[PDB]
């Protein structure tokens, strides 16, 4: 919801006001049916990367 | 017709067609445009320019109950989101309010099948 | 000590949309966070609190 | 005449090197264009892309420089005795007729419908 207060700066306003509901991103959940095991199994790997990546970011010459 | 001033836009924006349907605000309709009435058919339906056409057909056909105040109510993820909204603007109306109404189930019905394409 | 009567803080705790605030965000200890999803959510019941924006 | 457009559009009439008939061909014909150019100098063209997996007529913008060497060529291949037939065009071409005003609006018409791909 934005009460336009000029236009141009009102949708993107509105574009921000929406992104932070996560609205568009639930739409694209509950388009189709995720069956719960893939559900995990995405969550699992987004921590296991999360991780994997933060570790070897603190082990982060080059040159 | 019954002369309005302050009326509500309603934006329709699936992934494949985008619909405005310009009303009064107890929500009678006056006037709709159709991404997919207002020339573009199959995959220019789904872009922005073809939903703005609509906007615009739909808006210069809400100017007959010469309404002046639209507030745009937003529902779903097309891509005739943003550009409707525009073409609202750069045909005159006032916008007032800018709100989404994307239906969100609280966990409700089995969405269909994932497509294996 | 939080109560499902007292809108006002559990106000800082939900979004503009009515949702309930991560914890991540909002620094809450797990604990406290369990405690105040649980008030929320009997706040909502109570109509105190408003469940969606919409409604 | 003392002018680098000038050398291109006879060297884009230009055939096997004749310079010279070319030279005198345009030659002779103006004597009998900057103006007959910029009523045929297209602003917007259409392209094409591999989207994805399908082929789209996308539109884009005409950069000034080519703008002015789509419109020569368009005239010389619509023009195409020849001084009978290059002043023929482009007089017509300040006249908004012919066939190199005929691409200059066919091309625009290809873009106007295509305006659903501008920029995506």
């Amino acid at each position: 919801v934005v009460k336009v207060r000029p236009f141009d700066v009102a949708l993107r306003r509105f574009k921000r006001s929406c992104e932070k509901a996560g609205i568009l991103s639930e739409v694209r959940r509950r388009e189709h049916y995720e069956k719960p095991t893939t559900v995990r199994k995405r969550a699992k790997a987004a921590a296991q990367k999360r991780h994997a990546k933060k570790l070897a970011r603190e082990n982060a010459r080059l040159y | 017709r019954k002369q309005v001033a302050d009326g509500v836009a309603h934006i329709h924006a699936s992934f494949n067609n985008t619909i405005v349907t310009i009303t009064d605000r107890q929500g009678n309709a006056l006037a709709w445009a159709t991404a997919g009435g207002s020339g573009f058919r199959g995959s220019r339906k789904s872009t922005p320019f073809a939903a703005q056409v609509a906007a615009e057909r739909c808006a210069e056909m809400a100017k007959e109950y010469g309404l002046k105040n639209l507030e745009v109510m937003v529902k779903g993820p097309g891509p005739g989101r943003e550009s409707t909204v525009r073409a609202l603007n750069a045909a005159g109306f006032r916008i007032t309010n800018i709100v989404d109404a994307t239906p969100i189930p609280h966990n409700g019905c089995r969405p269909p099948k994932k497509r294996r394409v | 000590e939080i109560d499902y009567k007292d809108v006002a803080t559990l106000k800082n705790y939900i979004t503009e949309a009515g949702k309930i605030v991560p914890s991540r965000i909002t620094g809450t200890s797990a604990k406290y966070q369990r405690q105040l999803a649980r008030a929320i959510k009997r706040s909502r019941y109570l109509a105190l609190l408003p469940y969606t924006d919409k409604h | 005449f003392k002018s680098e457009l000038l050398a291109k559009f006879v060297n884009i009439l230009m055939v096997d090197g004749k310079k010279s008939t070319a030279e005198k061909i345009v030659y002779t014909a103006l004597d009998a264009f900057e103006e007959a150019l910029e009523n045929v100098r297209p602003a917007v063209e259409v392209k094409s892309r591999r989207v994805g997996g399908s082929t789209y007529q996308v539109p884009v913008e005409v950069r000034p420089v080519r703008r002015n060497a789509l419109a020569m060529r368009w005239l010389v291949e619509a023009a195409r005795s020849m001084a009978q037939r290059l002043a023929a065009e482009m007089l017509d071409a300040s006249e908004n007729k012919g066939t190199a005003v005929k691409k200059r609006e066919d091309v625009h018409r290809m873009a106007d419908a295509n305006k659903a791909f501008a920029h995506y």
